[PDB]
């Protein structure tokens, strides 16, 4: 069997220097990693080196248009490897946080 | 700056709550799931509060800020600032639901 669509989803809040703020415990079941130890890191900590460039390039269009879709990237999972990912981004002003719904593209089981 | 994410589905109902409204609210997350969010809501701000979700699912993704006075556990009308927005994945045909982060803010 595999997981459906909303069980590969997890919500994350972050603030504009991309550190975690808020992760959804749903995290745990398809990347590994628990919101407490994410808590306080920047998100680029984690994608992979050729996504680098890319992930720059949609956080400077989230940060000047306020929306965005990253498109796909890779993000280490905790025991190793790296999860394929599509977030979608949403900036909270009156810039106060970005808000990510985020959703596993990779198969997980 | 005391905030919380919840999500909710089209009629307002709380299907996602984020721990951290203990502290904005006074409630604990099971003490508002399943609820309708207008329930906790000021009798004079509840049709605004329903007219904006349902203007939030025609908004394409952008976000929609409201003003609303919510009733804390502690019973006491607290200002709130809620920024909503649809999520839809687009890999599926699924309903879209509404996401929120609810935060206390001062009307002065
Ligand atoms: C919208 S984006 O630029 O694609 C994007 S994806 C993403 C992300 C979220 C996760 F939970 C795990 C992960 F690996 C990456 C983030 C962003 C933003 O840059 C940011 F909010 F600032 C920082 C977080």
């Amino acid at each position: 069997e595999f997981k459906g669509l909303d069980s590969k989803t997890f919500l994350s809040e972050h603030s504009m220097d991309m550190k975690f703020t808020y992760c959804d415990d749903r995290i745990t079941e398809l990347i590994g990693y628990h919101p407490e130890e994410l808590l306080g890191r920047s998100a680029y900590e984690f994608y992979h080196a050729l996504d680098s460039e890319n992930m720059t390039k949609s956080h400077q269009n989230l940060c000047t248009k306020g929306q965005v879709v990253s498109g796909q990237y890779r993000m280490l999972a905790k025991h190793g490897g790296y999860v394929w990912l599509e977030t979608q981004g949403t900036v909270i002003y009156n810039p106060q946080c970005i808000m990510c719904v985020n959703y596993v593209l990779s198969e997980i089981e | 700056p005391t905030r919380f994410i919840s999500r909710h589905n089209i009629e307002g109902i709380f299907t996602f709550v984020d721990h951290r409204c203990v502290a904005t609210v006074g409630y604990q997350p099971q003490e508002l799931l399943g609820k309708n969010i207008v329930e906790f809501c000021h009798p004079e701000d509840q049709q605004l509060l329903r007219d904006s979700f349902q203007q939030v699912v025609k908004l394409k993704g952008q976000v929609l800020s409201v003003m609303f006075r919510f009733r804390s556990k502690n019973q006491e009308w607290l200002w709130m600032r809620t920024s909503s927005f649809t999520f839809q994945n687009p890999y599926s045909d699924e309903i879209e639901y509404i996401i929120c982060t609810n935060t206390n803010v001062k009307n002065s």
